[PDB]
RNA sequence: AGUGUGGAGAUCGAAGAUGAUUAGAGACCAUUGUAGUCCACACUGCAAACGAUGACACCCAUGAAUUGGGGAUAUCUUGCACGUUUUCUGUUUUCACGCGAAAGCUUUGAGGUUACAGUCUCAGGGGGGAGUACG
């Protein structure tokens, strides 16, 4: 029984043979590009309240200049992308809404 | 119209209705066929006694494409001017 | 093995449904052993309380219509 | 490629005869894609239908009555003689009040009734009902 | 999870127990010879 | 899209039939000689024999019962 | 007895629609069953049972049973219906398919093989009828041949008045629901069949609905 | 519609009928175009808003009165509308022609043993799409169905469609003015040249707080 | 002290409909009156739809509630284009276009916004 | 992946070694480590080598999107990009008619088939023994 007509990944008959693999960012499965699960991350350096403390003692860091962030591309395999709750099972119906 | 014994008589009971559109029969189990009176007008505006009738088979109307074949329909019957 | 037939209504549960059912039992004797057979009633109320109960369902509630 | 013209216009026709259309156009054409649609025209089965010449194999525009039913080809175009009719009759027509075969023989393209009265026999085509 | 029920033992395995028999039967053959 | 049709083509068609004939079982049995050989009958409806010894037979589950044959 | 709900109901118990043709002529629905039974005689519309078996549910500690029946009505004058209901014992449901049955004619359309004498005595054109895998194919036949078909399908033509037929059954006839149906859908299809006698353009019907509007408002 | 067995110009778009309509900008619809509705398009405004032929739309509208029109006992024809903006266009339509209105509950039309089983005629609708369920249960009871349609209407069961903007207030209320006096007039309760007494301010709706 | 029951809340609407004139916002006049309205055998069943009773008075002092249709003071609320001629209709240019496409030709009035 | 002959040898790592888990643990986990992994030349010819769907040709409902070229007539930088509408080729997504045992397929077919014929070609005929034995 085929479960999904896109097979899991994305790639379409006629488009591509092979797709370069690629680490998983927990376990570091190998997992070609198109069918992990892709993120981008924007997390804050400190938490609110130690950014405060920070903040107080700092020259530079006050009301008109922000503290740096980090910015990382999160690429799972799939059962890692299950485990940390960063994609679950849906039901047979909503398998096919798709957000941007 | 229907089918003769060659004695004489019509062997054949209810001969069914035809799609004015496509003209197809219209069989007995076809709930979604529908037939519809438009009436006629007197030349002072008011109605007139007699009516003119048409049917439509199911299978346009499930299509949705049965709104443009009343159209056409009307146009040849000279009910309404195409322009 | 065991069958049930029933038609109308029937409570059960609570104090009320025995004097609002009038029900019976016996045993009977054929070649093979004993039957069981049991019959309940639901009873129609009446005014008199010959018939059936006198007050109504316990968890009825009707409004008189006014003048 | 295409390898056959008359296989590949007798399915337009029946086609656009399933789908309600009112005209087909048809191309390529022949002179043996034009008796076969005559033979259906003497019988009643389609309404008018015009040529058009483009210096190459033309085209040909066909009005639809609704009457028809199926039309096809045959291919190979197997021999029939005279007392193979009874055996194409029973097996490619949905009756023996209605339907014609069409063939061609020395003496032109005709369906089997024609045929038969002029006690002639010649190679199956198609038919129509 | 992915596939049915194989019957026997997982087939590869089992091709890979052909395989060691073939090459047995090759080496007594060859002795023979 | 699974056979030839042209009008000359009928080597083809005798050809693709013979081979495929010997898929048959049925087919196949009657036209070759092992079965025959493996017959202990050599394809006769009857034979005759002597008695070696009497045996018996366990039935096989879920049915129970020994069943009586002897070998000839 | 008798209460009829629909206006078609109200039509028929006034006598205002007397045969069953006007209403195979407008395609309605019938709704009560004792429309039919009305339109037609009592001495000569023939039911029968055809087959029951029961299905099962499976349900934690245990499982449940119910009982299927088919039966097929006619007047072996060209009316046939077939109907199927489901019920919790067998009494149930033997009477629940006989007024599904009811519900369900349609008209059968009969013609000759060859010359025209007499009465027609078979189908006018070959028909195929299709449900599930099970696929029934009617064939016209000469005046001595009767019905050449399985002991299922030859009772239902029975019912219909066809006298003369050959049949041909594709796969899994076993499943005798879908044998069933597919025999009744190839009837059915008799009179769709657009054929040269039918060519020329009849003048329009008025609905009974519409002739007898007012009469209609004054029942209710 | 317009065209009459006799030569006659009375089924006629007049001025004044064209200005209302330019009034309550019923000729203007949304940025969507629905490809069976092509056919009653004209072009392109400005913001991305699509123009219908008013011409095409007069037609439409005076072969739906003439439909309406020689029906006997008119409670034979519902009127329904699961938009709110025309609850009480409704109400003040049926109000003057006599027939049936409301403004669903699956099975109205089929539940024969329901206690609020009823099997009109002909069903009015005000947008196909909000009244899907009343359109869909028509189809299994041969009953034709007329609908105020926008450029992005799905014509399926859909019979008679009127091209006209059904979503703003104004134009739901003007549209019923147009149908409520055509059947009068054709009916012969009002005579052509008198203007029509009723106003739109009892047709137009408004907040019920 | 927890939800109501269904065979409360029914009762409750009832003797609203039928006795709207005569209840108020107080709980102790109003179990006096339904006392004598309705024939039922429990107390404790009296005493809810007493209560219940009293909270869909205060709701409908503030506005209207669903499913209860008092019919006599809906009706009383229920009974309680020349501006736009004089302004003028200022159709757009495509619009334009179109209207004297007409056998009637450009209407009177009209303008180009 | 494997084999031969010359190079290379950072990383990772079949075989093997040493710690831990465990009743046992030869495994999963940890630290390592040989062949390999990389290059040149010469072999091998197997994969869930999959769209589990052979090649060529015709008809076919609607709206999107997108890659390359061409035709016609608003924005921005100073020839380019972009906007609207057509067009040829490719490549995809929203239960079209219809088909199918269903899951599902649908201009891109698994549609146009008991109303069974456009052309060519490969394979199958209950489950095992067995892709084994012999050549
Ligand atoms: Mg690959
Ligand atoms: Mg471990
Ligand atoms: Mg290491
Ligand atoms: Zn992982």
């Amino acid at each position: 029984t085929t479960k999904r007509r896109n097979h899991g990944r994305s790639k379409p008959a006629h488009s591509r043979g092979r797709v370069k693999p690629i680490h998983c960012f927990n376990c570091g499965r190998l997992t070609p590009k198109d069918k992990a699960v892709g993120r981008f991350v924007v997390r804050r350096m400190l938490d609110a309240a130690s950014a405060r403390d920070v903040a107080e003692a700092s020259p530079v860091y006050g009301a008109n200049f922000p503290m740096p962030r980090l910015y990382m591309k999160q690429r799972f395999c799939i059962a890692c992308a299950i485990h940390s709750r960063t994609v679950r099972a849906r039901p047979v119906g909503n398998r096919k809404i798709r957000y941007t | 119209i229907g089918m003769f014994n060659e004695e004489g008589e019509n062997v054949d009971l209810y001969i069914p209705r035809k799609c004015h559109a496509t003209t197809t029969l219209i069989e007995a189990h076809d709930h979604a066929a529908v037939q519809i009176s438009i009436a006629n007008v007197g030349p002072n505006g008011v109605i007139n006694g007699t009516t003119t009738t048409l049917c439509i088979a199911g299978y346009l109307r499930s299509q949705g494409e049965s709104d443009h074949a009343i159209n056409h329909i009307t146009i040849d019957r000279g009910i309404m001017r195409i322009k | 093995k065991s069958m049930t037939f029933r038609d109308g209504y029937m409570i059960k549960s609570g104090t009320a449904h025995k004097s609002f059912v009038d029900s019976a039992c016996r045993h009977c004797y054929m070649r093979a052993g004993c039957i069981g057979v049991k019959v309940k009633i639901m009873l129609p109320g009446d005014s008199t309380g010959r018939n059936g109960p006198s007050e109504p369902l316990p968890d009825v509630i009707t409004v008189i219509e006014p003048k | 490629t295409m390898m056959s013209v008359l296989a590949n216009a007798l399915r337009t026709i029946a086609s656009a005869e399933r789908r309600g259309k009112r005209q087909v156009l048809i191309r390529p054409s022949s002179k043996v894609v034009v008796k076969f649609l005559q033979v259906m025209q003497k019988h009643g089965y389609i309404g008018e239908f015009e040529i058009i010449d483009d210096h190459r194999a033309g085209k040909i525009v066909v009005n639809l009555n609704g009457r028809l039913n199926k039309c096809g080809a045959i291919c190979p175009r197997f021999d029939c003689a005279t007392t193979d009719y009874e055996k194409w009759m029973k097996n490619i027509l949905p009756s023996r009040q209605f339907g014609f075969v069409v063939l061609t023989t020395s003496l032109g393209i005709m369906d089997h009734e024609e045929a038969r009265s002029r006690n002639t026999g010649g190679k199956v085509l198609g038919f129509f009902y | 999870g992915t596939v049915s029920r194989p019957r026997g033992m997982r087939p590869k395995w089992h091709k890979k127990r052909i395989k060691r028999l073939k090459l047995r039967r090759r080496r007594m053959r060859q002795r023979s010879k | 899209m699974t056979k030839t049709n042209g009008q000359n083509a009928a080597r083809k068609l005798v050809r693709l039939r013979c081979r495929n004939r010997w898929a048959d079982k049925g087919w196949k049995r009657a036209h070759t000689f092992s079965a025959r050989k493996a017959n202990p009958f050599g394809g006769s409806s009857h034979a005759k024999g002597i008695v070696l010894e009497k045996i018996g037979v366990g039935a096989k589950q879920p049915n129970s019962a020994i069943r009586k044959c002897v070998r000839v | 007895e008798w209460v009829p709900c629909t206006k078609l109901g109200r039509l028929v118990k006034a006598q205002k629609v007397t045969s069953l043709e006007e209403i195979f002529l407008f395609s309605m629905p019938i709704k009560e069953h004792q429309i039919v039974d009305t339109l037609i005689a009592e001495g000569q519309l023939h039911d029968e049972m055809m087959k029951i078996y029961p299905v099962q549910k499976a349900t934690s500690a245990g499982q449940r049973t119910r009982f299927k029946a088919f039966n097929v009505v006619g007047d072996c004058d060209g009316h046939i219906g077939i109907g199927a209901r489901v019920g919790k014992e067998v009494s149930l449901a033997i009477r629940a398919s006989m007024i599904a049955a009811k519900l369900n004619i349609v008209p059968v359309r009969r013609g000759y093989w060859g010359n025209k004498i007499g009465e027609p005595h078979t189908i006018p054109m070959k028909v195929t009828g299709k449900c599930g895998s099970v696929a029934v194919r009617l064939v016209p036949a000469p005046r001595g041949t009767g019905i050449v078909a399985a002991p299922v399908p030859k009772k239902i033509l029975e019912f219909a008045g066809v006298e003369d037929v050959y049949t041909s059954s594709r796969g899994k006839t076993r499943t005798h629901g879908n044998l069933i149906m597919a025999t009744f859908y190839a009837l059915r299809k008799t009179y769709g069949f657009l054929t040269p006698d039918l060519w020329a353009d009849t003048e329009p019907s008025r609905d009974p609905t519409d002739e007898h509007a007012e009469l209609l408002a004054e029942m209710t | 519609m317009s065209a009459v067995e006799s030569g006659s110009k009375v089924l006629r778009m007049k001025e004044s009928d064209a200005q209302k309509l330019l009034a309550m900008r019923c000729h203007i619809g949304t940025r969507n175009q629905s490809s069976a509705m092509k056919k009653y398009i004209y072009g392109r405004t400005a913001e991305g808003s699509h123009i219908i032929d008013v011409h095409m739309m007069w037609e439409k509208l005076i072969l739906a009165a003439r439909v309406i029109a020689a029906v006997e006992n008119p409670k034979d024809v519902c009127v329904c509308s699961s938009r709110l903006y025309g609850t009480r266009a409704i109400y003040k339509f049926s109000q003057h022609v006599g027939t049936s209105f409301h403004g669903f509950i699956p099975g109205t039309f089929t539940n024969q043993i329901q206690k609020k089983f009823v099997q009109p005629r002909v069903l009015v609708v005000t947008d196909p799409r909000t009244d899907h369920q009343a359109i869909r249960e028509a189809s299994l009871v041969n009953i034709p169905v007329i609908a105020l349609c926008d450029t992005d209407a799905p014509l399926e069961y859909v019979d008679i469609a009127i091209p006209c903007n059904n979503r703003g207030i104004k134009s739901i209320g003007m549209m019923y003015w147009l149908l409520a006096r055509e059947v009068l007039r054709l009916r012969g309760t009002i005579v052509r040249s008198v203007p029509w007494e009723e106003k739109v301010d009892l047709f137009f709706y408004r907040d019920p707080n | 002290g927890k939800i109501r029951t269904k065979t409360v809340k029914r009762a409750s609407r009832q003797v609203v409909e039928k006795y709207y004139s005569k209840l108020n916002f107080d709980f102790y006049q109003n179990k006096r009156v339904i006392m004598d309205v309705t024939i039922a055998e429990s107390k404790k069943l009296k005493n809810k739809i007493a209560g219940y009773t009293t909270h869909i008075m205060k709701r409908l002092a503030r506005g209207p509630v669903r499913g209860i249709s008092l019919k006599l003071q809906e009706e009383e609320r229920e009974r309680r284009v020349d501006k736009v001629i004089q302004s003028g209709v200022s159709v757009d240019k495509k619009t334009m276009q179109m209207l004297q496409r007409l056998e009637i030709g450009v209407p009177r009035r009209v303008k180009r916004a």
